[PDB]
């Protein structure tokens, strides 16, 4: 019904729970 | 061996091809169903978070149990999503490895 | 019909059709496996995974039985089971690395 | 072939199971 996927996301609890998934995948 | 007896022999042959044909489909449907259940129980024996397992089961019991050709395609889809997720997690893995100043190998 | 002259050839034609039918199903299944197999191999090459991981996944994919559909199904079952195991192993390492960095992880949609 | 976690600052020791522990 709705085109999508569940994904794993990395957060930085010191940056307020900021999503740094892309930042870290670009190593 | 009379001409008329040729008829009962054919009918018998027709029924065979029909049974064999109905069986072929039945075994495929049961195989699909059996490997669907099998996998779902294997998945539960893993340490994966409940969300990951819930997400995978949703895709598994989603497989077409009637038409084998479609079952095959859903299987491919399940497989493609697992590969894509593995690929994404592996990339997060190399990224974290590079921040903890560690290394990975095989 | 009842005439021997008509029933016999008619039933013969019917038999030849069930056979053509049966053969079509098998062929179509063997064909579905071939396309599926190539399709996953190409999709895999499309990933950023390391060569060693790809080599190991391609191997199991390329080995799917191409003649017997029932065995193709268990070979697919084994592929999925192995993928789930590898993913599971990698996930644990992922978790340990998360804590090591004082990071957190969550689930979302894309 | 299994994925392992090395440690350059330790001769490249395998700290895999260690990390999978905490
Ligand atoms: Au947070
Ligand atoms: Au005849
Ligand atoms: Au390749």
């Amino acid at each position: 019904p709705k085109r999508e996927r569940k994904t794993i996301r990395i957060r930085d609890p010191n940056q307020g729970g900021k999503d740094i998934t892309e930042e870290i995948m670009s190593g | 061996h009379s001409l008329q007896n040729v008829i009962p022999q054919q009918q018998a042959h027709i029924a065979e091809l029909q049974v064999y044909n109905n069986k072929l489909e039945r075994d495929l449907q049961n195989k699909i169903g059996s490997l669907t259940s099998s996998i779902e129980w294997y998945l539960r024996s893993m340490e994966l978070d409940p969300e990951i397992k819930a997400d995978i089961e949703q895709q598994i019991n989603s497989i077409d149990a009637i038409n084998p050709l479609h079952a095959f395609d859903d299987l491919e889809s399940v497989i493609r999503n697992l590969i894509s997720d593995y690929d994404k997690l592996f990339l997060m893995f190399k990224g974290l490895i590079q921040r903890s100043n560690y290394q990975y190998s095989f």
